[PDB]
RNA sequence: GUGGGAGAGGGUGGUGGAAUUCCCGGAGUAGCGGUGAAAUGCGCAGAUACCGGGAGGAACGCCGAUGGCGAAGGCAGCCACCUGGUCCACCCGUGACGCUGAGGCGCGAAAGCGUGGGGAGCAAACCGGAUUAGAUACCCGGGUAGUCCACGCCCUAAACGAUGCGCGCUAGGUCUCUGGGUCUCCUGGGGGCCGAAGCUAACGCGUUAAGCGCGCCGCCUGGGGAGUACGGCCGCAAGGC
């Protein structure tokens, strides 16, 4: 495996509007992803918390999903 | 909340000489200026008991530099009280 | 007499019980089993066997009833709620997608003393 | 005055006699309630993740402002009221916190 | 003072989704539920499982941490506004303005009282089913206060770090949150863990002291009787000091 930003681009990390991006730290279900897979650190993914939040309420990034498989 | 304006405007108003930031009655000013605004608060929000606790310890702080002005200069100590309508 | 073909299947699974529902491709149920459909009556209905019949037995029911190739769906947790599905799987219904659909909620609900 | 963002969410089926109205009531609020426009980007038709008011997507507006700061509240009771916009979400601007930088 | 910064610190309006219940509709039978097993209970007036729509209340999964903020109690969706505290850098301003704090005054989990609302889930008392020699309990099925909101009381607690506040001093190593740096590292400021010297009856504590000191407040003087009695104050009461 390799972590989220470890892969990435500079890239705001307040931005709500930009999904392409925002959607690569969820999970196959809507969950927000741990620091460990999402490599980043407390103020960062602190930060990505409510930048994702915000995104959910404007309806592109969802409050949850289904699993496949199972 | 409050600006740089409003601040200044009032320090340089109580300056004991220009470039004064610190000094005993621009100090008490400015704290009476933060203590009233805090009343306005609390007047609605009565329910908000943190920042009224604040509050109180502002004008402990006023007091407290009253209290030392009044045993060193007792006219300054006057001057800003009748200026700032204290008492 | 609606002969459905392709459609979906719920299997819904607790401790207690387990219940298969088939329903059409919107959702509309087209038979149901569960472990006091085919005989069993206590604690004895929430084993796997019984999951394995409850399962076996909608699938018959929907196959007379004309179904073909099944999506599946499930809900809950607890033993043969995986039985259910290797019988799903080997019913001779075709097993399109299995999702997992297991409802948790965002913590509205005060739970019971139990589940605390 | 501070900076804001205004985000409206509105349904997609529209025509332009009504986009036309209700952008420019749009406008009518901000003019009324004083919010100046420094940008403004519409993003469009984008298919949400769940549905909003039973729709499946969605039609996407974002105004930056400027604007007296204590009436924005008001500013939105008004910019909901408006029946064919389902979402408002109104926030102060940020500086742009990077990462991977 | 100026310039930056972090935060479930507080207050007010607003709004978003999951779930539970409930009502409307569709489709669909003979059970569902629940337990060690069971029964009560609900279901042919059609439940359960499923799909669509509505109403309402409460609480905010993932992020979430050995994390943060707060004087304490305590604080967790998102937005906005009103506000409190605190930290770093600059070394600019006042020039001892300090510490503590008997008494007073205000805040203070939960439960509890009052008047008025509200009611989804839960749930003392209660009503039933069981289990046991018996069941006044654990287990099950219902259920009222209450839990939520507004205003006013109550003022307790394992209100726990069982460690009162302030300052100076006394090896380090390590993990972490948050500032500033010439950013392998250094430097403030919080949070943990090992451990110098030292302390301790031991356990342990050890720059977040229980070490070495100074100031100030609180409190202790065998167990039971007893946080009882009496008196006083407070409280609508319950009861508290
Ligand atoms: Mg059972
Ligand atoms: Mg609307
Ligand atoms: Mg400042
Ligand atoms: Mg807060
Ligand atoms: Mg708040
Ligand atoms: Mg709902
Ligand atoms: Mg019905
Ligand atoms: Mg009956
Ligand atoms: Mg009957
Ligand atoms: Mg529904
Ligand atoms: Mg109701
Ligand atoms: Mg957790
Ligand atoms: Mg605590
Ligand atoms: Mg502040
Ligand atoms: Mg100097
Ligand atoms: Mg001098
Ligand atoms: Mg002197
Ligand atoms: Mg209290
Ligand atoms: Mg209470
Ligand atoms: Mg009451
Ligand atoms: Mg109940
Ligand atoms: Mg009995
Ligand atoms: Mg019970
Ligand atoms: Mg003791
Ligand atoms: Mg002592
Ligand atoms: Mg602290
Ligand atoms: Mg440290
Ligand atoms: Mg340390
Ligand atoms: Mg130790
Ligand atoms: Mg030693
Ligand atoms: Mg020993
Ligand atoms: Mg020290
Ligand atoms: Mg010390
Ligand atoms: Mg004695
Ligand atoms: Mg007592
Ligand atoms: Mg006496
Ligand atoms: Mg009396
Ligand atoms: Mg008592």
């Amino acid at each position: 495996k390799a972590k989220v930003k470890a892969t990435l681009g500079e890239f705001d990390l307040r931005d709500y509007r930009n999904v392409e991006v925002l959607k690569r730290f969820l999970s196959e279900t809507g969950k927000i992803l741990p620091r460990r897979r999402t490599g980043l650190s407390a103020k960062e993914q602190r930060i990505l918390a409510k930048t994702i939040k915000r995104a959910r309420i404007l309806g592109l990034l969802p409050f949850t999903e289904k699993l496949v498989r199972k | 909340p409050i600006t740089k304006e409003e601040k200044q405007k009032v320090i340089q108003e109580f300056a004991r000489f220009p470039g004064d930031t610190g000094s005993t009655e621009v100090q008490v000013a400015l704290l009476t200026l933060r203590i009233n605004r805090l009343s306005e608060h609390l007047k609605v929000h009565k329910k908000d008991h943190h920042s009224h606790r604040g509050l109180l310890m502002m004008v402990g702080q006023r007091r407290r530099l009253l209290r030392y002005l009044q045993r060193e200069d007792p006219e300054r100590y006057r001057a800003l009280i009748e200026k700032l309508g204290i008492r | 007499k609606r002969q459905v073909a392709s459609g979906r299947a719920y299997i819904h699974a607790s401790y207690n019980n387990t219940i298969v529902t088939i329903t059409d491709p919107d959702g509309n149920p087209i038979t149901w089993s569960s472990g006091g459909v085919i005989g069993y009556k206590g604690s004895r209905k929430g084993t796997p066997y019984a999951a394995q019949l409850a399962a076996l037995d909608a699938a018959k029911k929907a196959m007379a009833y004309g179904m073909q190739s099944v999506d599946v769906i499930v809900r809950g947790t607890g033993a043969g709620r995986e039985q259910a599905i290797r019988a799903l799987q080997a019913s001779g219904l075709q097993v399109k997608s299995i999702v997992d659909d297991t409802p948790v909620p965002h913590n509205g609900c005060r739970p019971k003393k139990k589940f605390r | 005055m501070r900076r804001y963002e205004v985000n409206i969410v509105l349904n997609p089926n529209l025509d332009q006699s009504q986009l036309a109205l209700e952008k420019e009531i749009i406008q009518r609020a901000l003019e009324n309630y004083g919010a100046r426009v420094e940008k403004v980007e519409e993003l469009g038709l984008r298919r949400l993740a769940y549905p909003i008011a039973k729709d499946p997507q969605g039609y996407f507006l974002w105004y930056q402002v400027e604007m007296p700061e204590d009436r924005v509240n008001d500013l939105a009771r008004e910019l909901r009221i408006r029946d064919n916009v389902r979402r408002v979400m109104v926030v102060k601007s940020q500086e742009p916190f990077l990462a991977n930088a």
